[PDB]
């Protein structure tokens, strides 16, 4: 599907196996927040991310 | 009430977080009992009246 899918130019399209636990992610996975502790704002936050 | 206690009339965004709009009169004109007349309601007329 992920053959047949990565060619539909005007989507994104994705297709996944159910994980055995949906909490758990992948074990070499990381889940990372970039945190605006400033008052930034959103603009300089997405700056920064960039 | 608003002249002499303050009123909290709705937020604002202060640097990106939600804080208080409140009204309130000046130090200087609810500080005696003779500051009271200072203060006008206006009336169906639409003339002030102290």
């Amino acid at each position: 599907a992920m053959g047949y899918f990565s060619q539909i130019k005007d989507a994104m399209v994705f297709a996944f196996n159910l994980p055995a636990i949906v909490e758990l992610g992948t074990a070499t996975g990381f889940d990372f927040e970039l945190i605006d502790q400033g008052g930034l704002g959103h603009e300089k936050l997405t700056q920064a991310r960039n | 009430g608003a002249a002499w206690g303050g009123s909290y009339v709705n937020d604002f965004i202060d640097r990106g977080r939600v804080k208080k709009v409140y009204i309130m009169s000046e130090a200087k004109y609810r500080m005696l009992p003779e500051d009271i007349g200072k203060w006008y309601v206006r009336g169906s007329d639409g003339q002030m009246v102290p």
